[PDB]
This record gives structure tokens, C-alpha cells and sequence, in this order.
């Protein structure tokens, strides 16, 4: 008898952040060498979804994660996650005059910007003025204004994406560069930061905390240890929901440290909340990664 | 004298199954599961002000930890007595809300689906739009349209607030007499159907239509 066995996906969740790295790394010799799988890095329930034909094909693909490549990760594994970022409101100009290629080019924009982190955002609103004259003209520069944005600034997240207006332009007659624009957006964005200032991120995410008592003066001090700010605190037998909130999305470290607190038998579920800032540490650390 | 008319209790029934189900396999604790237990058993409770016999006995039956898919289908199918599916809109009907809209067609849908969406909202991959249709608190029919982003990520959606594969819903206010307008567009989970067994409350998603325009 014949094994009808097609595609078979399989999640590969790593260990800690070093792992990660080597994960994405392997993905894409893995996937050079071999273009009869896929690895995708979403999903709904993972963090690695690895998908082939056959088992014994899987079972190749893994061999070489943690042989090869040395990762540390757990096949058949569950996890998450996310960033956020936006803050402020304000106008911003934007001018860019060079010619280091024979041929010149000029970009003049002045376009305002505001939050809408609430329940996410997504929006370029046009004036029908400044670089547009035509009624079916307005669509093109708008969705050109994102296009650059996207190759600077992250889109498709939690509660993200930013909501600007252009109401303003010049542009008469230059030559339009790639390059040029995209570096463009790239200055821009920095005269911005110091004039918007750049903070929050990741708002306040509410935490259910749900554990065993009798240890409530253990419990709670390792909560206040993790930022964690408790607004309920209700039993219920031998165990107690604890409905506080943490400004941090996601679980950086977060489940590993409450699984051995625990010791296995700690749970939570993470909420937007209000508009506040994630941990000024991790806030800095992103930021920073994001300009190196 | 059995009459009850609220699909979002519905909903919310099948939805606090969640924390419960999934902790009657995640949780490798016993202690924790009563309590989520508890929590599920008031929440459904508080629902109804006037339990009947079966209700209990049904709850009962919540209260096993083998509870198998089974047995929740039953219960499900005992609940759907105390409410009602949704409804298709004919084409004279969909072509009186979006009279602008010529050639527009709702696609045909499954019957378990309608009874577990209060909102019918279909994507075009033609020029990228996306049509909700659904009925309001006066029991009228109320459409609209929206662009979305040929991109499927991840983030938190207006309406049901949720994680889940979600794009953005671009919507622009009414055009003034100047011709001038506003444009407000919001995340929106691409498929409206799992958005719709995602449905907290429909206070949620009416929120979210209050901040389209
Ligand atoms: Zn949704």
C-alpha cells in the first residue's frame, strides 16, 4: 500500500533570541538547498511554520536545523509575536535638492501627521492640492508617499500604522529617483524625531495573571518585579485571577521566567489597555536596533 | 413564551468556551481549570436570568472535563433555540444600499456560518475592495465599501480586537459640496467570517463604524 501523505506543516519555536537568529539564518540556506518546502515566520499559533510533502522530508529539514545549524527549538510548539510604534502629531517639510548623477532631481512636500493607535490605524489622506491637479491624480502620489514609507518605518502590526494628510507640495518639472526619494524619506524621518519626539510604542497590555494562592506575598512581589501594575486580585478556591496589566505586548522572557515561578501552572492573556509606553529599556532597545 | 433576539450573546456564549477549552489542554493544572470553570459557568449564567432545567442540566454537562466536541454540539444546537441566524439580503434589497455599485453580487455563504456572523463583508480582489453589509439596531440594512491592501499581516483589528491575518479597511467621508472629504482607514481581519466567530460583543464592531466616519 501506498503513504497519501502531501503537504504537512510543523512549527520549529526556538529556544531564546541567539536561536532565533540561527533559525531565520537556516531558513535560507535550507531553502536554497532544497525549494520543495516552505518557512514562513506568522502563522496564527507559532513562530516557525515549516511545511513539505511527505514526513520523512520533515524530518530532514529538522535533522539539519539543530545538526547543521546547531539551534536549539521544540517541534509542535505555540507562540507569538509583535511591535508596535507611533506617538505625537505635527507638520513636517520635506525638501531634497541634488544632482550627483548629470541629471538633477527635486522633491518639496509638506505633509501632517496624527496617532490612531486605537485599535489600529492605516491612513494617507490627500487635499487634492500641491503636487496633484487632476481628480484621478490625487490616488497616485498618496499611495507613492506610502510605498517610501513602508521602506523606512514598519507596517502591519498590533496597533500601528500611521495617519497622514498631504496638503501641500512642489514639484514643477524634475527628474524622480528611487534612490534619491527613498533617501529622501530617510532625512525627512530624522528632522521629524526631533521635532515629533518618538516614544510610547507599545501601549499598556492588560494581563489576566491566573495561578495557585497561598503564596500571595511570593506571587504578587514577583509581579511588581515584572513592572506589572495589579488593578483585581479575586480567589477562587485554591487558585486567584489576579487582573492586572503590563505596558508590553507579546512575552519577552516573560512566559519563561512565570513557567518556572510556577513550575508550569501560571497563565495569562495580554490586552490593549491605554495608551502608555513599554518598558523605557526595551523601548530604547528596538529603537536603536531599528537605526543601526 | 420562549423569545430571545440577541446574536452577540450567542456568540459570546461559544466564545468564552475559549478560555476553558483551551485551558482543558494547555493547562496542565487542575486548580486553574476550576477556576476558568467558574468563570464559565457565571458568564453564561449571568446571559440568562431565568435558567431552565435544560440550561442547567447543559451546564452540568459544561462542568465535565471530558467534554467532548460532541457534547458541546449538542449544547450549541440547544442554545441556537433561544436565537436566531442572520440573513441574506436579496440582489433588489443590496442594490438599494449600494446603488453605485452596478454588477455587485453577495457570494453564497454556508448555513452554520449565518448563524454564527451578524455581519456579511466580502472581498474583490478587482480593485481591491472590500463590501460589509449587515443590519443595524433599527433592523434596517446598511452597506459599505472600502479599499484593502494586497498584503495580509498580523495586528489587532477595530472590531473584534483580536490576533488574527488581518489588512486595512480605507474609508472616506461623505464628499462635501466642495468636493472635499476626510479618509479614515482602520485594520480589518481579511476574513470576515473568522472575524465574525472572533465577535466579543457587537458593541465592538458598532464602535468601529462609529470611527469610519
Ligand atoms: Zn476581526
Amino acid at each position: 500500500m501506498e503513504f497519501p501523505e502531501p503537504v504537512i506543516h510543523l512549527s520549529v519555536e526556538p529556544k531564546s533570541k541567539a536561536d532565533q537568529d540561527k533559525m531565520t539564518q537556516a531558513l535560507v540556506k535550507l531553502q536554497e538547498e532544497d525549494p520543495t518546502f516552505h518557512a514562513h515566520t506568522d502563522e496564527e499559533t507559532g513562530q516557525v511554520i515549516i511545511g513539505g510533502m511527505g514526513e520523512l522530508h520533515l524530518d530532514i529539514l529538522v535533522d539539519r536545523m539543530k545538526k547543521e545549524f546547531n539551534v536549539e527549538c521544540n517541534v509542535g510548539a505555540p507562540m507569538v509575536s509583535y511591535r508596535e510604534t507611533f506617538k505625537s502629531s505635527a507638520q513636517v517639510q520635506g525638501k531634497f535638492s541634488r544632482q550627483s548623477g548629470g541629471r538633477g532631481q527635486y522633491g518639496d512636500v509638506h505633509i501632517e501627521f496624527t496617532p490612531n493607535e486605537t485599535g489600529a490605524g492605516f491612513e494617507f489622506e490627500n487635499a487634492i492640492v500641491g503636487g496633484v491637479v487632476p481628480r484621478e491624480y490625487i490616488p497616485s502620489v498618496e499611495a507613492g508617499l506610502k510605498d517610501a514609507m513602508e521602506n523606512g518605518v514598519l507596517a502591519g502590526y498590533p496597533l500601528i500604522d500611521v495617519k497622514a494628510k498631504l496638503y501641500d507640495g512642489s514639484y514643477h518639472d524634475v527628474d524622480s529617483s528611487e534612490m534619491a526619494f527613498k533617501i529622501a524619506a530617510s532625512l525627512a524621518l530624522k528632522e521629524a524625531a526631533k521635532k515629533c519626539d518618538p516614544v510610547i510604542l507599545e501601549p499598556m497590555m492588560k494581563v489576566t495573571i491566573e495561578m495557585p494562592e497561598e503564596y500571595m506575598g511570593d506571587i504578587m512581589g514577583d509581579v511588581t518585579s515584572r513592572r506589572g501594575r495589579v488593578d483585581g486580585m479575586e480567589p477562587r478556591g485554591n487558585a486567584q485571577v489576579v487582573n492586572a496589566y503590563v505596558p508590553l505586548s507579546e512575552m519577552f522572557g516573560y512566559a519563561t521566567s512565570l513557567r518556572s515561578n510556577t513550575q508550569g501552572r501560571g497563565t495569562y492573556t495580554m490586552y490593549f489597555d491605554h495608551y502608555a509606553e513599554v518598558p523605557k529599556s526595551i523601548a530604547e532597545d528596538i529603537i536603536k536596533k531599528n537605526k543601526g | 413564551m420562549k423569545t430571545m433576539i440577541y446574536p452577540h450573546q450567542y456568540n459570546y456564549i461559544r466564545s468564552v468556551i475559549l478560555r476553558l477549552k483551551n485551558v482543558y489542554k494547555t493547562v496542565n493544572d487542575k486548580e486553574t481549570v476550576k477556576v476558568i470553570q467558574s468563570e464559565t459557568y457565571n458568564d453564561i449564567n449571568e446571559i440568562f436570568g431565568h435558567i431552565d432545567d435544560d440550561i442547567e442540566e447543559s451546564l452540568k454537562v459544561l462542568m465535565n472535563i471530558r467534554l467532548s466536541n460532541k457534547e458541546i454540539e449538542a449544547i450549541l444546537n440547544k442554545f441556537l433555540e433561544y436565537v436566531v441566524p442572520f440573513e441574506l439580503p436579496s440582489p433588489q434589497k443590496l442594490q438599494k444600499v449600494f446603488k453605485k455599485v452596478k454588477k455587485i453580487k453577495i457570494p453564497q455563504f454556508e448555513e452554520y456560518d449565518l448563524k454564527v456572523s451578524s455581519f456579511v463583508g466580502w472581498n474583490e480582489l478587482a480593485s481591491n475592495r472590500k463590501y460589509i453589509i449587515y443590519y443595524d439596531e433599527k433592523k434596517q440594512l446598511k452597506g459599505l465599501y472600502g479599499e484593502i491592501s494586497n498584503q495580509v499581516v498580523k495586528g489587532f483589528c477595530t472590531i473584534c480586537n483580536k490576533e488574527s491575518n488581518v489588512s486595512l479597511f480605507m474609508k472616506k467621508s461623505k464628499t462635501n459640496s466642495d468636493g472635499q472629504y476626510v479618509k479614515k482607514g482602520d485594520y480589518i481581519c481579511r476574513d470576515s467570517i473568522h472575524c465574525n466567530k472572533q465577535l466579543t460583543d457587537i458593541n465592538q464592531f458598532y464602535n468601529f463604524i462609529d470611527k469610519l466616519d
